[PDB]
RNA sequence: UUCUAAGGAAGGCAGCAGGCGCGUAAAUUACCCACUUUCGAAUUGAAGAGGUAGUGACGACACAU
RNA sequence: AAACUGCGGACGGCUCAUUAUAACAGUAAUAGUUUCUUUGGUUACAAGGAUAGCUUUGUGAAUGAUAAAGAUAAUACUUGAGACAAUUCAUUCAAGUGAGUUAGGAUGCCACGACAAUUGUAGACAAGUAACCAAUGAGAAUUUCUGAUCUAUCAAUCAGUUGGUAGU
RNA sequence: UGUAAGUUAGCAAGAAAGAGUAGCUCUGGUGAUUAUCGAAUCAGAACUUUAAAGGUUAGGGG
């Protein structure tokens, strides 16, 4: 509703439709998707009822987090 | 040739980058083949390694999915009525991934026919679920639950429905492609 | 003379390049020549050479034009040379038919010096070795059909002998 | 840069030897695949890789008068 | 012997011109790619043409120059039974792993499609072949973190430049 | 797009120098009223030809 603001249409990597209260798939809807990331981090709330669209977030998308971890403090937001 | 190598850019600081090397095979870039409409003309590449990618200079048939019934069918492309990235490729054409193109639903009609007794292009399609090899009666009943999209049905009775190209046709050589469905083809019939 | 019909089927430039039959013009030029069309005989594999030809136009600079045959042309004949190999080309020319043998027929040449009557190995006949061969190489589809192929669901069997047996939550199944 | 019958043609020693030039300044136009090993249709054939020899007061060790 | 076919000449050998976060070293990732070779596996009693060495006619001063015709083979080039495999797309059920709508299964669809129409009479057993998995592979290629000489008589630099979406 | 020496730091400067421009068929940006209505202006893309400011008007430069 607000976040299709592109030229072309926003899905997600893995966009599957849920199952109706009959027992079947209803394709009026997609399931919104969310996986858990591995050492030790928490998916944070937004990540599982937020209603935004990225496929480069590491909650909501393939992308998987490897071996390198750093810390740091942000700069810039622009 | 077209190479995709980063020596050639600068730094995320502005500065030129020298060179040390020529340009080398490992990151060789080949000429775009614009899939345009026409008549079947596709091309063999021997990529790296021997293997062959299918370059599809000029398609014409391509094979669509009813996500909703669960069927794909062969199907004659019409037009291209949006493309997300260019305008011109709207104009020539061009078949890419994610182009919303128009197709004659005739086997989808006929299939519809055949495994339900109804056809789509009536229309007075919803008022002939309230009117009725005689088993038919029993799957009569699905509609009276599951509704579908109204600019579908426009698109049916119209002769060109919308469908999403979901291959690359320059690289495998083929359009395989999707029937849009409810919050899809809201948003992209809105686009037109 | 009387004269025949003749046509030009090649030639030489005075300075003995060679005349391309593609080639639509009268002078000489130079083109990209791989094996295919033949006027060059590449070395390596795919290799590409620029070298210079002939048009297929017929002019006065023509030295040679292959337009000497098979023993002195004018009113003469003789013949014969390298016979065939394959069995299925031996029974075609000697009116044979499928099931008689052929080896009454195969060509001989004699051997006359300081002997001999050879004759070419037949190929693709109905011989012995030849008839068993696929008993011998291409039968014995052992390798994929009675050893192997079966075996899948010979060993797939394992899928209940041990497999659902571990799958009711016990510890370990014996071998036994 | 080279051959040429004057029409045309091939070649790339920062490979092993060797020549010119340059500079204060740097060696044989040798022999063999027997060592190490690579390639090949393969136990065998090639290898200026490699080995042996030649020049060698760049250097290092022992040792005459 | 020569010739077709197969393999190799992408290894080795030489040099240090270019190159100032470029390359390189240690480290880490590839759930972001991946061959070749070698090694484990998995899936008609036999067909069709033409080509060299061969023979014959030759040109040019000449190159590792080349033209015509006549035949002849295949583990060269093709067709064809012998019965799946892996590709794209759509939907769906989901167990190892730090972590995957993940290896995998099911449905529907398109393209591709086999295990030489092969070789040793001798050294039944070899040998050969096409795809598909795994290893070789801590390999190759990209990429992560840290690390380079002098110079401020070099203080501001950058416009595919920095990021996003869709594609190629 | 690019632009020097000199300088009273205001200029030199339209410096110098280079590229583009036509026809046709299209695409997009800039608003008002609450879907309808309206303005000449700018940018971009295929195609065609006799390759485009030059009929007229219209700086030679250092």
């Amino acid at each position: 509703m607000a976040e299709q603001t592109e030229r072309a249409y926003q899905k997600q990597v893995f966009h599957h439709h849920s199952r109706n209260e009959k027992g079947e798939i209803d394709f009026g809807n997609v399931k919104r998707y969310h996986k858990q990331i591995g050492m030790g981090f928490v998916t944070p709330a937004e990540a599982i009822k937020g209603t935004y669209i990225d496929k480069k977030c590491p909650f909501t998308s393939d992308v998987s987090i490897r071996g390198r971890t750093l810390s740091g403090i942000v700069k810039s937001c622009h | 040739g077209i190479t995709r190598d980063s020596r050639h850019k600068r730094r995320a600081t502005g500065g030129k980058k020298n060179s040390m090397q020529k340009k080398k095979k490992n990151t060789m870039g080949r000429q775009p083949a614009n899939t345009r409409l026409g008549a079947i003309r596709v091309h063999d590449v021997r990529c790296r390694y021997g293997i062959i990618k299918r370059r599809a200079l000029r398609l014409e048939n391509g094979n669509f999915s009813w996500a909703s019934q669960s069927i794909t069918k062969g199907t004659k492309i019409l037009n291209v009525v949006y493309n997300a990235s260019d305008n011109d490729f709207v104009r020539t054409n061009t078949l890419v991934k994610g182009a919303i193109i128009e197709i004659d639903p005739a086997p989808f009609r006929l299939w519809f026919l055949k495994f339900y007794g109804k056809d789509i292009a009536s229309t007075d399609y919803y008022k002939s679920l309230e009117s009725a090899q005689k088993k038919y009666a029993k799957k009569l009943e699905v509609l009276k639950n599951m509704k579908f999209d109204e600019a579908l049905l426009e698109g049916f009775q119209s002769g060109r429905v919308l469908a999403c190209i979901s291959s690359r046709p320059g690289q495998t050589g083929s359009v395989e492609g999707y029937i849009l469905e409810g919050k899809e083809l809201d948003f992209y019939s809105k686009k037109i | 003379f009387k004269g025949y019909i003749l046509k030009i089927t090649g030639g030489c430039d005075k300075d003995g390049f060679p005349m391309m039959t593609g080639v639509a013009t009268n002078n000489r030029v130079r083109l990209l020549l791989d094996g295919r069309n033949g006027c060059y005989k590449p070395l390596r594999n795919g290799e590409r050479r620029r070298k210079t030809v002939r048009g297929a136009i017929v002019a006065g600079d023509i030295s040679v034009l292959n337009t000497g045959e098979i023993e002195g042309v004018t009113n003469d004949a003789l013949p014969m040379r390298a016979g065939p190999k394959r069995a299925s080309h031996i029974r075609k020319l000697f009116n044979l038919s499928q099931k008689d043998d052929v080896k009454k027929f195969v060509i001989r040449r004699e051997v006359a010096k300081k002997k001999r009557s050879k004759a070419p190995k037949i190929q693709r006949l109905v011989t012995p070795r030849r008839l068993q061969h696929k008993a011998q190489k291409l039968e014995a589809k052992k390798l994929h059909k009675i050893a192997m192929l079966k075996e899948a669901k010979r060993y797939a069997a394992i899928l209940n002998r041990y497999k659902v047996l571990k799958a009711h939550g016990m510890k370990v199944v014996s071998f036994a």
